[PDB]
Protein backbone atom coordinates (compact mmCIF):
# COMPACT_ATOMS: atom_id res chain seq x y z
CA UNK A 1 0.00 0.00 0.00
CA UNK A 2 2.72 2.50 1.20
CA UNK A 3 5.85 3.34 -0.87
CA UNK A 4 8.90 1.06 -0.38
CA UNK A 5 12.36 2.75 0.15
CA UNK A 6 13.20 2.11 -3.57
CA UNK A 7 9.87 3.68 -4.61
CA UNK A 8 10.48 6.79 -2.42
CA UNK A 9 13.96 7.11 -4.05
CA UNK A 10 12.54 6.82 -7.61
CA UNK A 11 9.78 9.38 -6.82
CA UNK A 12 12.26 12.00 -5.45
CA UNK A 13 14.63 11.45 -8.39
CA UNK A 14 11.78 11.97 -10.93
CA UNK A 15 10.55 15.05 -8.95
CA UNK A 16 14.01 16.71 -8.88
CA UNK A 17 14.37 16.15 -12.66
CA UNK A 18 10.78 17.34 -13.33
CA UNK A 19 11.30 20.62 -11.37
CA UNK A 20 14.04 21.70 -13.88
CA UNK A 21 11.15 22.87 -16.18
CA UNK A 22 10.25 26.57 -16.65
CA UNK A 23 8.02 27.66 -13.71
CA UNK A 24 4.24 27.92 -14.51
CA UNK A 25 4.13 31.51 -13.13
CA UNK A 26 6.80 32.59 -15.71
CA UNK A 27 4.45 31.43 -18.53
CA UNK A 28 1.12 32.79 -17.11
CA UNK A 29 2.65 36.19 -16.09
CA UNK A 30 3.72 36.75 -19.75
CA UNK A 31 0.25 35.90 -21.23
CA UNK A 32 -1.65 37.84 -18.48
CA UNK A 33 0.68 40.94 -18.69
CA UNK A 34 -0.17 42.26 -22.19
CA UNK A 35 -2.68 41.29 -24.90
CA UNK A 36 -0.50 40.05 -27.77
CA UNK A 37 -1.15 39.91 -31.52
CA UNK A 38 -1.47 36.53 -33.34
CA UNK A 39 2.08 37.13 -34.78
CA UNK A 40 3.58 37.81 -31.29
CA UNK A 41 1.73 34.79 -29.80
CA UNK A 42 3.13 32.47 -32.52
CA UNK A 43 6.71 33.49 -31.56
CA UNK A 44 5.91 33.16 -27.80
CA UNK A 45 4.73 29.59 -28.56
CA UNK A 46 7.80 28.60 -30.65
CA UNK A 47 10.18 29.90 -27.93
CA UNK A 48 8.13 28.17 -25.14
CA UNK A 49 7.93 24.91 -27.16
CA UNK A 50 11.69 24.94 -27.96
CA UNK A 51 12.55 25.40 -24.25
CA UNK A 52 10.10 22.60 -23.37
CA UNK A 53 11.68 20.10 -25.88
CA UNK A 54 15.19 20.97 -24.58
CA UNK A 55 14.13 20.37 -20.92
CA UNK A 56 12.13 17.24 -21.94
CA UNK A 57 15.24 15.64 -23.57
CA UNK A 58 17.19 16.32 -20.30
CA UNK A 59 14.31 14.83 -18.18
CA UNK A 60 14.05 11.80 -20.56
CA UNK A 61 17.84 11.08 -20.36
CA UNK A 62 17.56 10.86 -16.54
CA UNK A 63 14.68 8.33 -16.58
CA UNK A 64 16.13 5.11 -15.11
CA UNK A 65 17.27 2.73 -17.84
CA UNK A 66 16.59 5.15 -20.75
CA UNK A 67 20.31 5.39 -21.62
CA UNK A 68 20.51 1.53 -21.86
CA UNK A 69 17.78 1.44 -24.58
CA UNK A 70 18.41 1.02 -28.34
CA UNK A 71 19.46 4.43 -29.79
CA UNK A 72 16.79 4.29 -32.58
CA UNK A 73 14.11 3.39 -29.97
CA UNK A 74 15.29 6.38 -27.84
CA UNK A 75 14.54 8.80 -30.77
CA UNK A 76 11.18 7.04 -31.44
CA UNK A 77 10.14 7.49 -27.74
CA UNK A 78 11.10 11.20 -27.72
CA UNK A 79 9.37 11.97 -31.06
CA UNK A 80 6.33 9.89 -30.02
CA UNK A 81 5.88 11.72 -26.68
CA UNK A 82 6.99 15.37 -27.25
CA UNK A 83 3.54 16.78 -28.25
CA UNK A 84 1.66 14.81 -25.49
CA UNK A 85 4.18 15.97 -22.85
CA UNK A 86 3.67 19.57 -24.05
CA UNK A 87 -0.14 19.34 -23.66
CA UNK A 88 0.18 17.64 -20.29
CA UNK A 89 2.49 20.45 -19.06
CA UNK A 90 0.09 23.09 -20.52
CA UNK A 91 -2.80 21.41 -18.59
CA UNK A 92 -0.74 21.55 -15.36
CA UNK A 93 -0.01 25.27 -15.93
CA UNK A 94 -3.66 26.05 -16.84
CA UNK A 95 -4.95 24.41 -13.61
CA UNK A 96 -2.47 26.21 -11.29
CA UNK A 97 -4.32 28.52 -8.83
CA UNK A 98 -4.22 32.26 -9.68
CA UNK A 99 -5.81 35.39 -8.01
CA UNK A 100 -9.62 35.71 -8.61
CA UNK A 101 -10.41 36.60 -12.25
CA UNK A 102 -6.91 35.75 -13.63
CA UNK A 103 -7.82 32.20 -14.85
CA UNK A 104 -10.80 33.75 -16.74
CA UNK A 105 -8.41 36.24 -18.45
CA UNK A 106 -5.87 33.45 -19.20
CA UNK A 107 -8.66 31.36 -20.89
CA UNK A 108 -9.73 34.40 -22.99
CA UNK A 109 -6.09 35.21 -23.96
CA UNK A 110 -5.58 31.56 -25.10
CA UNK A 111 -8.87 31.76 -27.15
CA UNK A 112 -7.39 34.83 -28.95
CA UNK A 113 -3.96 33.21 -29.53
CA UNK A 114 -4.32 33.15 -33.34
CA UNK A 115 -5.26 29.48 -33.92
CA UNK A 116 -8.60 28.16 -35.26
CA UNK A 117 -11.53 27.79 -32.83
CA UNK A 118 -11.91 24.07 -33.76
CA UNK A 119 -8.57 23.30 -32.01
CA UNK A 120 -9.32 25.53 -28.95
CA UNK A 121 -12.49 23.63 -27.85
CA UNK A 122 -10.71 20.20 -27.40
CA UNK A 123 -7.74 21.82 -25.51
CA UNK A 124 -9.98 23.40 -22.82
CA UNK A 125 -12.04 20.18 -22.61
CA UNK A 126 -8.80 18.29 -21.81
CA UNK A 127 -7.49 21.00 -19.39
CA UNK A 128 -10.81 21.14 -17.43
CA UNK A 129 -10.89 17.28 -17.24
CA UNK A 130 -7.28 17.25 -15.96
CA UNK A 131 -8.23 19.97 -13.43
CA UNK A 132 -11.17 18.04 -11.94
CA UNK A 133 -8.73 15.22 -11.00
CA UNK A 134 -6.86 17.66 -8.64
CA UNK A 135 -3.46 16.14 -9.53
CA UNK A 136 -0.42 16.72 -7.28
CA UNK A 137 3.04 17.77 -8.63
CA UNK A 138 4.20 14.10 -8.17
CA UNK A 139 1.27 12.80 -10.25
CA UNK A 140 2.13 15.14 -13.18
CA UNK A 141 5.85 14.14 -12.98
CA UNK A 142 5.15 10.38 -12.97
CA UNK A 143 2.46 10.70 -15.67
CA UNK A 144 4.98 12.60 -17.94
CA UNK A 145 7.57 9.83 -17.33
CA UNK A 146 4.83 7.18 -18.12
CA UNK A 147 3.93 9.09 -21.35
CA UNK A 148 7.64 9.10 -22.48
CA UNK A 149 8.18 5.40 -21.68
CA UNK A 150 5.10 4.22 -23.65
CA UNK A 151 6.01 0.82 -25.20
CA UNK A 152 3.09 1.08 -27.70
CA UNK A 153 4.81 3.85 -29.80
CA UNK A 154 5.24 3.43 -33.56
CA UNK A 155 8.72 2.42 -34.91
CA UNK A 156 9.69 0.72 -31.56
CA UNK A 157 11.84 -2.42 -32.06
CA UNK A 158 12.10 -3.68 -28.42
CA UNK A 159 8.72 -3.05 -26.68
CA UNK A 160 9.55 -5.32 -23.69
CA UNK A 161 12.68 -3.21 -22.89
CA UNK A 162 10.42 -0.09 -22.72
CA UNK A 163 7.67 -1.99 -20.77
CA UNK A 164 10.29 -3.00 -18.11
CA UNK A 165 11.11 0.71 -17.54
CA UNK A 166 7.48 1.98 -17.45
CA UNK A 167 6.32 -0.78 -15.00
CA UNK A 168 8.02 0.63 -11.78
CA UNK A 169 6.67 4.15 -12.56
CA UNK A 170 3.11 2.81 -13.00
CA UNK A 171 3.50 0.97 -9.65
CA UNK A 172 4.60 4.18 -7.79
CA UNK A 173 1.76 6.26 -9.41
CA UNK A 174 -0.86 3.61 -8.39
CA UNK A 175 0.34 3.82 -4.74
CA UNK A 176 0.23 7.69 -4.82
CA UNK A 177 -3.38 7.64 -6.15
CA UNK A 178 -4.40 5.31 -3.26
CA UNK A 179 -2.65 7.63 -0.69
CA UNK A 180 -3.62 11.12 -2.06
CA UNK A 181 -7.20 10.16 -3.08
CA UNK A 182 -8.46 7.14 -1.01
CA UNK A 183 -12.06 8.51 -1.41
CA UNK A 184 -11.82 7.99 -5.23
CA UNK A 185 -10.60 4.40 -5.97
CA UNK A 186 -11.04 5.06 -9.73
CA UNK A 187 -8.35 7.81 -9.60
CA UNK A 188 -5.49 5.70 -11.08
CA UNK A 189 -7.81 4.44 -13.89
CA UNK A 190 -8.91 8.07 -14.56
CA UNK A 191 -5.21 9.16 -14.89
CA UNK A 192 -4.48 6.29 -17.33
CA UNK A 193 -7.69 7.37 -19.15
CA UNK A 194 -6.40 10.96 -19.62
CA UNK A 195 -3.26 9.45 -21.19
CA UNK A 196 -5.49 7.97 -23.91
CA UNK A 197 -7.14 11.43 -24.51
CA UNK A 198 -3.66 13.08 -24.63
CA UNK A 199 -2.86 11.01 -27.78
CA UNK A 200 -5.62 12.85 -29.75
CA UNK A 201 -3.43 16.02 -29.92
CA UNK A 202 -0.83 14.14 -32.08
CA UNK A 203 -2.63 13.53 -35.37
CA UNK A 204 -3.73 17.14 -36.04
CA UNK A 205 -0.82 19.01 -34.31
CA UNK A 206 0.83 20.23 -37.58
CA UNK A 207 -2.65 21.31 -38.90
CA UNK A 208 -3.34 23.33 -35.68
CA UNK A 209 0.06 25.12 -35.97
CA UNK A 210 -0.33 25.88 -39.68
CA UNK A 211 -3.87 27.26 -38.96
CA UNK A 212 -2.23 30.13 -36.95
CA UNK A 213 -3.27 33.56 -38.32
CA UNK A 214 0.31 34.58 -39.26
CA UNK A 215 2.02 35.45 -42.59
CA UNK A 216 5.06 33.16 -42.01
CA UNK A 217 5.04 29.93 -39.97
CA UNK A 218 8.72 29.97 -38.92
CA UNK A 219 9.73 27.09 -36.63
CA UNK A 220 13.14 26.47 -35.00
CA UNK A 221 15.34 23.63 -36.44
CA UNK A 222 14.73 21.64 -33.21
CA UNK A 223 10.90 22.05 -33.48
CA UNK A 224 11.06 20.92 -37.17
CA UNK A 225 12.74 17.66 -36.01
CA UNK A 226 10.23 16.88 -33.26
CA UNK A 227 7.01 18.18 -34.99
CA UNK A 228 5.72 17.38 -38.54
CA UNK A 229 6.41 21.00 -39.71
CA UNK A 230 8.41 22.78 -42.54
CA UNK B 1 17.37 12.98 -40.27
CA UNK B 2 16.90 13.71 -36.50
CA UNK B 3 20.49 15.07 -36.10
CA UNK B 4 19.64 17.60 -33.32
CA UNK B 5 17.66 15.07 -31.23
CA UNK B 6 20.46 12.47 -31.61
CA UNK B 7 22.98 15.14 -30.56
CA UNK B 8 20.99 16.18 -27.43
CA UNK B 9 20.54 12.49 -26.46
CA UNK B 10 24.19 11.43 -27.06
CA UNK B 11 25.77 14.63 -25.51
C1 LIG C 1 0.23 23.82 -26.01
O1 LIG C 1 0.09 25.21 -26.29
C2 LIG C 1 -1.21 25.72 -25.99
C3 LIG C 1 -1.73 26.57 -27.12
C4 LIG C 1 -2.91 27.29 -26.97
C5 LIG C 1 -3.38 28.08 -28.01
C6 LIG C 1 -2.69 28.15 -29.21
C7 LIG C 1 -1.51 27.43 -29.36
C8 LIG C 1 -1.04 26.64 -28.32
C9 LIG C 1 -1.18 26.35 -24.64
N1 LIG C 1 -1.96 25.94 -23.67
C10 LIG C 1 -1.66 26.74 -22.58
C11 LIG C 1 -2.19 26.72 -21.29
C12 LIG C 1 -1.69 27.64 -20.39
F1 LIG C 1 -2.18 27.66 -19.13
C13 LIG C 1 -0.71 28.54 -20.74
F2 LIG C 1 -0.26 29.42 -19.81
C14 LIG C 1 -0.17 28.57 -22.00
C15 LIG C 1 -0.66 27.65 -22.90
N2 LIG C 1 -0.35 27.42 -24.26
C16 LIG C 1 0.68 28.13 -25.07
C17 LIG C 1 2.06 27.88 -24.44
O2 LIG C 1 2.75 28.80 -24.02
N3 LIG C 1 2.42 26.59 -24.38
C18 LIG C 1 3.67 26.11 -23.83
C19 LIG C 1 4.20 24.96 -24.68
C20 LIG C 1 5.44 24.32 -24.06
C21 LIG C 1 5.17 23.83 -22.65
C22 LIG C 1 4.69 24.97 -21.76
C23 LIG C 1 3.44 25.65 -22.36
C24 LIG C 1 0.42 29.63 -25.30
C25 LIG C 1 -1.10 29.94 -25.52
C26 LIG C 1 -1.35 31.44 -25.78
C27 LIG C 1 -0.52 31.95 -26.96
C28 LIG C 1 0.98 31.67 -26.74
C29 LIG C 1 1.24 30.17 -26.49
Amino acid sequence: MELTPDQQTLLHFIMDSYNKQRMPQEITNKILKEAFSAEENFLILTEMATNHVQVLVEFTKKLPGFQTLDHEDQIALLKGSAVEAMFLRSAEIFNKKLPSGHSDLLEARIRNSGISDEYITPMFSFYKSIGELKMTQEEYALLTAIVILSPDRQYIKDREAVEKLQEPLLDVLQKLCKIHQPENPQHFACLLGRLTELRTFNHHHAEMLMSWRVNDHKFTPLLCEIWDVQ
Amino acid sequence: DHQLLRYLLDK
